[PDB]
């Protein structure tokens, strides 16, 4: 189950979730919806079962709609009315059975309620015997999230990625660190690949002593 | 709508040793027809969806190792994780089944626990081109260390810095079990540019004293 759908919206703004079930049928199984707000627990949505009938959870009756046609494998959530409370990431459960309610899933999809535009970041540098340590600093973005690499993949050994300090003016900051042996520092190149793909950026910086 | 609570909320047990995990429904989801328990436990791990480990209660679902096992009947139930691997570092969720809506409990995470390891301290200073931005980040990496409490200080020119900082820290890590700590000072270049010696300091278990980081503006 592949979520797609989810990105920035404004509130009182709309969005519809779309879900490739490719890997058993659609109308074979009976279908779900659960959020998980960023730093949270899980959160049970909507349920369509494979005769018809729908349920909703209390904070999402009437300004969720879930459908399904059967089409090219595809799930489908309809929000409106949009509050912040409704941010997260958002996830198909397939059952296995009627009663059978035992979920298995995909990867989920973000959706972040916020009248904010996007903005991409900045790229940093953090420059560089035994072990010496460089990185990235990725600062003042909106919103979450975004991927460092280190060498195009190719580097993944003393990598830490942290997670985003959301600062005292709304924009996130994160930092991309490396370990490596400091006799390797003039000879070895060192570029971090940053992707912000909610505002299609993406950076890649020379990190030189 | 049945309520599930989870006891407790934060756990960390050593390697091959044994975690265990609680969770209590309001009503029973013992079903009568079939006596199949109506419950259901999760995995976790950070930034996946949720595995299902646990089916009906104390059914492992294909695929998932011997290590992991569901108890109880009714309300009561627990997950077991006997011999608790690397690739066991994640959070725990129970659910049930029996009646729609389908809740879950809050979650418990499970950490590894090993021995206290130092932090190896770094520090950079700003990058020339922030600077011409309008603003200076001072940042300083605390690498690979056990446990993950760490108190860093900020002391600018030998003053101690209160309000101007944020840090964030990394999970545990799933091979060698520690975490890593990146710590960023804050100031505009009018107010970067007036002082001297930018200083990190680092307090831990594993350190017998404190460990500062330091670099005079320029150099």
């Amino acid at each position: 189950l592949v979520e797609t759908g989810g990105g920035l919206i404004q509130p009182g703004g709309s969005l519809r979730l779309s879900c490739a079930a490719s890997g058993f049928t659609v109308s074979s199984n009976y279908m779900s919806w659960v959020r998980q707000a960023p730093g949270k627990g899980l959160e049970w949505v909507s349920v369509i079962y494979s005769g018809g009938s729908t349920y909703y959870a209390d904070s999402v009756k009437g300004r969720f709609t879930i459908s399904r046609d059967n089409s090219k494998n595809t799930l489908y959530l309809q929000m409106n009315s949009l509050r912040a409370e409704d941010t997260a990431v958002y996830y198909c459960a397939r059952y296995d059975g009627i009663y059978g309610e035992l979920d298995f899933w995909g990867q989920g999809t973000l959706v972040t309620v916020s009248s904010a535009s996007t903005k991409g970041p900045s790229v940093f540098p953090l420059a560089p015997g035994g072990t010496a340590a460089l990185g990235c600093l990725v600062k003042d973005y909106f919103p979450e999230p975004v991927t460092v690499s280190w060498n195009s993949g190719a580097l993944t050994s003393g990598v830490h990625t942290f997670p985003a300090v959301l600062q005292s003016s709304g924009l996130y900051s994160l930092s991309s660190v490396v370990t490596v042996p400091s006799s390797s520092l003039g000879t070895q190149t060192y570029i971090c690949n940053v992707n912000h793909k909610p505002s299609n950026t993406k950076v890649d910086k020379k990190v030189e002593p | 709508d049945i309520v599930m609570t989870q006891s407790p909320d934060s756990l960390a047990v050593s390697l091959g040793e044994r975690a265990t995990i609680n969770c209590k429904s309001s009503q029973s989801v013992l079903y009568s027809s079939n006596n199949k328990n109506y419950l259901a436990w999760y995995q976790q791990k950070p930034g996946q969806p949720p595995k299902l480990l646990i089916y009906w209660a104390s059914t492992r679902e294909s695929g998932v190792p011997d290590r992991f096992s569901g108890s109880g009947s009714g309300t009561d139930f627990t997950l077991t994780i006997s011999s608790l691997q690397a690739e066991d570092v994640a959070v725990y969720y129970c659910q049930q089944y029996y009646s729609t809506p389908l809740t879950f409990g809050q979650g418990t995470k499970v950490e590894i626990k090993r021995t206290v390891a130092a932090p190896s301290v770094f520090i950079f200073p700003p990058s020339d081109e922030q600077l011409k931005s309008g603003t200076a980040s001072v940042v300083c990496l605390l690498n690979n260390f056990y446990p993950r409490e760490a108190k860093v200080q900020w002391k600018v020119d030998n003053a101690l810095q209160s309000g101007n900082s944020q840090e964030s820290v990394t999970e545990q890590d799933s091979k060698d079990s520690t975490y890593s700590l990146s710590s960023t000072l804050t100031l505009s270049k009018a107010d970067y540019e007036k002082h001297k010696v930018y200083a990190c300091e680092v307090t831990h278990q594993g350190l017998s004293s404190p460990v500062t980081k330091s670099f005079n503006r320029g150099e």
